[PDB]
C-alpha cells in the first residue's frame, strides 16, 4: 500500500536567487543532461575563479604634478582611502577611466583591508626633490587643509627622493577603523555620521622644493596606482561608481 | 620595510609584497563563505532581461548576447553586462531562470537554440515562423502560468566555437559574442485578461569557465535598464 | 609512401635512386639550417611612429593588429602564412625607444585581445603590458599565449585579430627648452608555438 | 507524529522534453507495470543502437562524367566538404536522393571529424587516364575556378589512374578548421561570414586525358560515395537537408 | 597509405580502413554523453501530433503507426516519422507524454488500445462508442486539466506482432504497421470556455529495440506539420 | 533551517488504474492501519490465487 | 637569449609573460603542424605537356 505523505511546507512555488543553492536550474536542456569538461585550448590556461585576480593588479587611479613654483608644505594632492576611488578620464572618445580595484568593490556593500598606493614618478635624471605621502585616519569626510607639514608627521606617512634609479614608492595604508568594515555609502543620497567610505585621507605635501637646471621641465608628473592586499568584500550589489572629482 | 620602494616598470620588481608600516594579522572573517569566489558570487542569478505580450498566440526571441556593444534592453544589461566584461573568453553552461508576471492560465513554450542556426527575429514579439516540429526538435518545454510562475532550466554549451567574448568589433561582434538564443511562445491569452510579461535571470555554473582578465568597462559604459 | 599528395597508381613499377645525402665534410654556411623556427618564429619590425610633447595624456600612440601585420610579404614568416588557411600560435613583443634622459614621460603598451572596447584606459595594466619611464627602462617585452574564440586565426580572411597592441601616453612627455621635441618608437613581434594548419594555393 | 515537509520548488508541473531525464514517463499502463527483454528471433541478431551504423556506411553522394574531350587540368567537378552534400536525384518516382552520412548529421547543429570521399570508376580495360583529387581548405564559399591544376598541387591531393585491376580510390578528408565544429547553417536564411557549413571544398581534376580506341565509350563515369570515420555530432534539431545542386 | 586505394565492389576489400594523408588523434569531446546514442537522442521525446476538441463529452483516437505511407497530420510527422524510417524492425514499450493547452477543470480520461482490438474511429473527434466497461478494462487513467496540464505514462509492447514497421506495402502496411492507439475522451467541457488543445510526444525506451538498418527516406519524403 | 526541497514533476494528481503500483490506495479506513491474515476456515484450504 | 637577430640594450629591464603553452585536449585540425618538410619536402606538379 502506497503510503508516501509529505506536508507542502511554505514559500510554495517561491523562487529566490539571492545564492546558487536555489539559483541552481532544477531540469536542463542539454540532451541526456550532459556535462561540460575543462577546455583551457584557447584561454592559454589563465582560467580566472576569483576577483582578487583584479583588486591587486595596480591601476592608473589619479595624476598630479609636482611644479618647482610648489613650496615646501604646501599640500600638492589630497586623496580618499577607500577602492571606490578613481579620477582618471579621456574625453573622447568619452569615458570614466575606473580602477580594477574600484570597479570590482563597486559591486559590494562593505570592504576591508590594506589599501596600496603606487606612486610612479616620471622625472629626469636631472631633477631632485621630495615628497611626504601622509595618511591621516579618519572618515572620508574630515577638513584637513589645516594641517602643516609638521603636523603631518604625528600621523604615519613617508617621504621619498624623486631623483634616482628607483621609480616607485609603495604606500601601503593599513587598515585602522572602529568599524570591522567600511560601507559603500556612494550609493545613499547624502552622507550620514558614521556610515563612511573611506578609513582617512591621503595627503602629497612637497618635502622639498623640486629643483633643476633650466634645461628640463619645470615640474614632475606622477602617476598614482591603486590596488589592495588583503582585500575582503562582501555583500553583493550594483552600482557603477562615479569618478572621485577630488 | 623593503616592499616600500620599487621600480614598477619591471615586471619583477612589482610583484615585490609591499609593505609599508608594521602591521599584525587580519583574523578571521565571521562569515562562511567568500563574496569574491566568481562562481558563489554570480551564483546569485542576476538580472538579465524582460519583455511583455500584447496579442495572443505569439512569440519573442531573445539573445543571449555578451556584446558590450548591443546596448540593454536589446543587450546586456547592470551586473550580467560588468561582469562578462572583466574577461576575454567565456564558455560552458548557465543557469537560466525565468519568473512569469501577470496573466494566469497561459499555456506556453520555450528552446534553446544554438547560435548560426534557424531562429524567429531577435529582441522581437511576433507570430513565430518555425515548424512545431522545429522548434521542440531542438529540446523544449511546456508549462502554464497558473500551475507555476517561474522556470530554472539549463542553458548548454552548444556552439561551433572554443569560447564567445564581449569585447569584440563589428563583424566577430556579430557571431562570436553570442552563447545562444531563448524562444518563448505563448498560447491562450485572450488579451480581455490582464498583461503577461517575463523576466530573466542568469546565474553562472560550475561548469561554467572563464578566461584571461580585460581592464574592467569604464563607469560610462556601465548600463541599466 | 608517406607526407601529403598521395599517388594511386595501376600499371606501378619501382623508384630508381642514384647515391644518397651527403654530408659536408667543410660546410658551405655555417647558419642553422632553414626550419619552422628559423623562418617563423623569429623577430620583424612591425610598425613604427613617433612620440611628441603634443601627444596628450592617453594619446594613443598605435593600435596594431599585431597578427595582420605580420601576414606580409615584408617578412619572411609570410612564406609560412601564405600557403596555410589555419594556425594557432602565441606571440612575444617587444617595444623600444629612445628618449634623452632630458626628457620625462611614460608610455604604456599592453596586448589587449580581439579590442578595447569600453575598457577603462586606466586599466589597461590589467591586460599583458610593459611600462615605459624615460627615468628608467627604454625596452619592454612582452610575451603571450594563443587567446581566440576560435581554434585558429584564419589568414586568408580573418573574423577579427587576434591581438591589438595598443601604446597610449601614460604620462605626457615634456622637457626643457632645447631638448628634442619627440623620440621615434618601434614595435618587434614574432610567433611562439607556431602550429599550422591546412596547406592552401589560395591569396584572398 | 507525522512530520514530513518539503518545500515546494520553482516550475512547478512543467514538462520538459530536451532529454530523457524529465521525458521519461512517471507511470505506466502496462499491467503489474511490467517490462519487457530481449527479442532478435526475427531480427537476424542485427540489433542497432547507435547512428554510427549510417554514417559509416559509403553511400551515393553524386555521380560526374570524365569525357575525353576534357582537357589537362580542366575542373570537372567542385564538392563542398560538409557530411549535409548529396545531389543525387531520381525523376519519377520523383526523389531527391540523400545520403546515409547527411539524412543523419541532417539532423545535427554541430559535426566533426574526416569525412571520406570514395570515388568508383566504371571504365574499360581499355581506357587510360588520371584523375587529380584535391581538397582546399576552407568554408562552403571560396570562389576556386581561379586555380590551375598546378597550383591545386599545394593543398593536399591524391591523383588516381583509372585504367586498372582496382577501381575505388578512398580521400579521407581530415578535419581541419579554425573551429572544433562546424555547424548547420543550411537551416538559417542566408550565409554569415564565420558560420559556416564546410571545412573546405574538393575538386576532381583532370590529371591526364582519358585515351582509348574507338570501340569504346568517348567518357568514363564516376561514383562518389560519401561517408565519414572518427564523425561526432551533438546538438539535436529537425531539418531535411535539401539537395546540393552544385 | 593503403587505405586509400581498394575495390569497393568486393565486400571484404571495402571494410579497409580508409587513410590517405597523415592525421593525428582527435582527441577528446568537450560534452559528457554522445548525442549519437539512439537511446539518448530519441530520449529526448519528439514531437508526434495534435488535436483539439470542440463540443462536450466527445474523444478523440489517434493511432501510433510507423506507416511512411500515412502522411500527417493523419500520420508519422517530422523526427518521430524520420527516425522510425531508418530501420525495418521496432518493439519495445514508448514513453509517451501528451501536453494539455488551454482549457481547464476539464475531467479527461485516456487508455491504450492494443492493435487488433475494439476502439474508436480513428483520426476523428465523435461521441465516444464504447463501453466505459471496455474503455477502463484495457488500463485507462484519469486527470483535469486544471491540477495538471499534463501526463507523462508508458506505453506496453502489447501486440500479436514480433515487431512492427513503417514500410512497408498496402496490406501488411495495414496491420504490421502499429504500435497501439491511444484514446482521449473530454467531460466537462461547456464550448462557452475557451478552446481545448492536445500535444502528444514520444520518447523511446531502454526497453525499445531497433533492428535492421533501412536507407533513410528521401527528403521528399520528410515531412512536417 | 529547513531547506528541504522538491519540484512537482508532471502529471500533477493524476490517476492510473493500469496496474496496482498506482491502483493501490493512498491511505485506509481500517483503524490504526491493521492488516488480515490468511483464513481458510470455511474454505476447505482451496486457496485461488492463479 | 637565442635564434636569429640579436638586440644589445643598454637601458635592459625584465621580460613580462602571462601563461603557458596550451595543449589543445581536442585539437582544432588533424594534420601534422606545419614544418620545413610539410611545406618543402612534398611534391608539386612542375611542367606537363603532350606526347
Amino acid at each position: 500500500m502506497m503510503r508516501n505523505e509529505t506536508r507542502v511546507s511554505t514559500t510554495e512555488n517561491v523562487v529566490n536567487l539571492s545564492n546558487y543553492e536555489d539559483a541552481r536550474a532544477k531540469m536542463s536542456f542539454a540532451l541526456d543532461q550532459e556535462d561540460w569538461k575543462s577546455d583551457p585550448s584557447q584561454g592559454g590556461g589563465i582560467k580566472i575563479t576569483h576577483f582578487t585576480t583584479w583588486t591587486s593588479i595596480p591601476t592608473l587611479a589619479a595624476q598630479f604634478p609636482f611644479n618647482a613654483s610648489d613650496s615646501v608644505g604646501q599640500q600638492i594632492k589630497v586623496i580618499p582611502v577607500d577602492p571606490y576611488f578613481f579620477q582618471m578620464t579621456n574625453t573622447n572618445p568619452d569615458q570614466k577611466c575606473i580602477t580594477a580595484l574600484a570597479s570590482i568593490c563597486q559591486m559590494f556593500c562593505f570592504w576591508r583591508g590594506d589599501l596600496v598606493f603606487d606612486f610612479q614618478v616620471f622625472p629626469t635624471k636631472y631633477h631632485s626633490g621630495r615628497l611626504l605621502f601622509c595618511f591621516v585616519p579618519g572618515n572620508e569626510l574630515i577638513d584637513v587643509t589645516g594641517i602643516t607639514l609638521k603636523q603631518a608627521t604625528t600621523a604615519p606617512c613617508a617621504v621619498m627622493d624623486i631623483a634616482g634609479v628607483q621609480s616607485t614608492l609603495r604606500f601601503r595604508v593599513p587598515w585602522i577603523s572602529d568599524t570591522p568594515y567600511r560601507v559603500n555609502r556612494y550609493t545613499k543620497e547624502a552622507h550620514q555620521k558614521g556610515e563612511y567610505t573611506a578609513i582617512g585621507k591621503l595627503i602629497v605635501y612637497c618635502y622639498n622644493r623640486l629643483t633643476s637646471p633650466s634645461n628640463v621641465a619645470h615640474h614632475v608628473r606622477v602617476n598614482v596606482y591603486l590596488s589592495a592586499i588583503n582585500l575582503e568584500c562582501f555583500a553583493p550589489l550594483y552600482h557603477a561608481m562615479d569618478v572621485t572629482t577630488q | 620595510p623593503v616592499g616600500a620602494i620599487t621600480t614598477i616598470e619591471d615586471p619583477v620588481l612589482a610583484k615585490k609584497v609591499p609593505e609599508t608600516f608594521p602591521e599584525l594579522k587580519p583574523g578571521e572573517s565571521r562569515h562562511t563563505s567568500d563574496h569574491m569566489s566568481i562562481y558563489k558570487f554570480m551564483g546569485r542569478s542576476h538580472f538579465l532581461c524582460t519583455f511583455t505580450f500584447n496579442s495572443n498566440n505569439k512569440e519573442y526571441t531573445f539573445p543571449i548576447t555578451l556584446s558590450s556593444t548591443s546596448n540593454p534592453p536589446h543587450g546586456l544589461p547592470s551586473t550580467l553586462r560588468w561582469f562578462f566584461n572583466l574577461f576575454q573568453l567565456y564558455r560552458g553552461p548557465l543557469d537560466l531562470t525565468i519568473i512569469i508576471t501577470g496573466a494566469t492560465d497561459v499555456d506556453g513554450m520555450a528552446w534553446f537554440t544554438p547560435v548560426g542556426l534557424a531562429v524567429d527575429t531577435p529582441w522581437v514579439e511576433k507570430e513565430s515562423a518555425l515548424q512545431i516540429d522545429y522548434k521542440t526538435a531542438l529540446g523544449a518545454v511546456r508549462f502554464n502560468t497558473r500551475r507555476t510562475g517561474n522556470i530554472q532550466i539549463r542553458l548548454p554549451w552548444y556552439s561551433y566555437l572554443y569560447a564567445v567574448s564581449g569585447a569584440l568589433d563589428g563583424l566577430g561582434d556579430k557571431t562570436d559574442s553570442t552563447f545562444g538564443l531563448v524562444s518563448i511562445q505563448i498560447a491562450n491569452y485572450n488579451h480581455s485578461d490582464e498583461y503577461l510579461s517575463f523576466s530573466c535571470y542568469l546565474s553562472v555554473t560550475e561548469q561554467s569557465e572563464f578566461y584571461f582578465p580585460r581592464a574592467p568597462l569604464n563607469s560610462n559604459a556601465m548600463l541599466s535598464t | 609512401g608517406a607526407s601529403y599528395f598521395t599517388s594511386v597508381d595501376q600499371s606501378s613499377v619501382h623508384t630508381a635512386e642514384v647515391g644518397s645525402h651527403q654530408i659536408e665534410p667543410l660546410k658551405t654556411s655555417v647558419d642553422k639550417p632553414g626550419s619552422k623556427k628559423t623562418q617563423g618564429e623569429k623577430f620583424f619590425l612591425i610598425h613604427s611612429a613617433r612620440w611628441l610633447t603634443t601627444h596628450a595624456l592617453f594619446h594613443e600612440v598605435a593600435k596594431l593588429d599585431v597578427v595582420k601585420l605580420l601576414y606580409n610579404e615584408q617578412f619572411a614568416v609570410q612564406g609560412l602564412l601564405r600557403y596555410h588557411t589555419y594556425a594557432r600560435f602565441g606571440i612575444e613583443i617587444q617595444v623600444q625607444i629612445n628618449p634623452t634622459p632630458f626628457q620625462q614621460g611614460g608610455l604604456i603598451c599592453a596586448m589587449v585581445p580581439g579590442d578595447q572596447s569600453y575598457g577603462s584606459i586606466a586599466s589597461l595594466t590589467v591586460y599583458p603590458h610593459g611600462l615605459l619611464n624615460c627615468n628608467i627602462n627604454n625596452v619592454v617585452r612582452i610575451k603571450v599565449p594563443f587567446i581566440y574564440t576560435r581554434g585558429a586565426y584564419h589568414f586568408k580572411d580573418p573574423q577579427y585579430p587576434v591581438w591589438e597592441l595598443t601604446i597610449r601616453v601614460w604620462s605626457e612627455l615634456n622637457i626643457g627648452t632645447g631638448t628634442s621635441a619627440y623620440t621615434s618608437l618601434n614595435v618587434l613581434a614574432r610567433f611562439t608555438d607556431l602550429e599550422l594548419h591546412g596547406l592552401t594555393p589560395l591569396s584572398t
